[PDB]
Formats: structure tokens, sequence, C-alpha cells
């Protein structure tokens, strides 16, 4: 039951601010590339001098 | 460069990773080095979809 009004809860807020579901998946998710991407390769390039 | 993976597409496009690895399986390619690998898979899927 603890399961079930956890993901009430949270599909219900999520409906309501109107955030998808692959947005929150996005924004929390824990898993990462692990390929350098060409915004960190421009912000090193920026960052050094 | 040629560190595209299946795993990493399937993440990426919200796919499930058994489809994705049906269908390259399935299209006989084993590596996505060039858009027709990916444009074969994908029909693949579209289709068994």
């Amino acid at each position: 039951p603890r399961l079930v009004i956890w993901l009430y809860q949270v599909t219900q807020w999520l409906t309501e601010a109107e955030i998808t579901t692959e947005a929150i998946w996005l924004l929390c998710t824990p898993e990462f590339s692990g390929n350098i991407s060409p915004e960190i390769s421009n912000l090193l390039n920026n960052l050094r001098p | 460069q040629q560190t595209l993976t299946a795993d990493r597409l399937a993440s990426v496009m919200g796919l499930d990773i058994s489809m994705v690895t049906q269908a390259m399986v399935s299209a006989g390619v084993n590596q996505l080095q060039c858009w027709q690998d990916i444009n074969t898979v994908l029909q693949w899927i579209d289709v068994a979809s």
C-alpha cells in the first residue's frame, strides 16, 4: 500500500505540474552516457585560458 | 565516432532493449556505423510494432 500511495501521489504531481515521465527520468536518473559531449568540450576550451 | 551502442540508443529513444537487439539481429547489422543501419533498425522496429 505504501508503494501504491507513492505512485499515485507522484503521478498526480506530475500531471498537475505538466511534466512528462521522460522529463522527470532525465532529471533524476543516475545513468550517464560516459562520453564527453561537445558542450563540455566547449566549456573546457573556453575555461582553460 | 563509432562508439554508439544498442543500449545507449534504446535508452535515448525510449524503446526497449530487447526489441532493439532483436531488430539488429534480424536486419543483419551488428554495428551502428552509418545512418543506414539506424534507419533499417527503426524500420524493422516500426513494422514489428
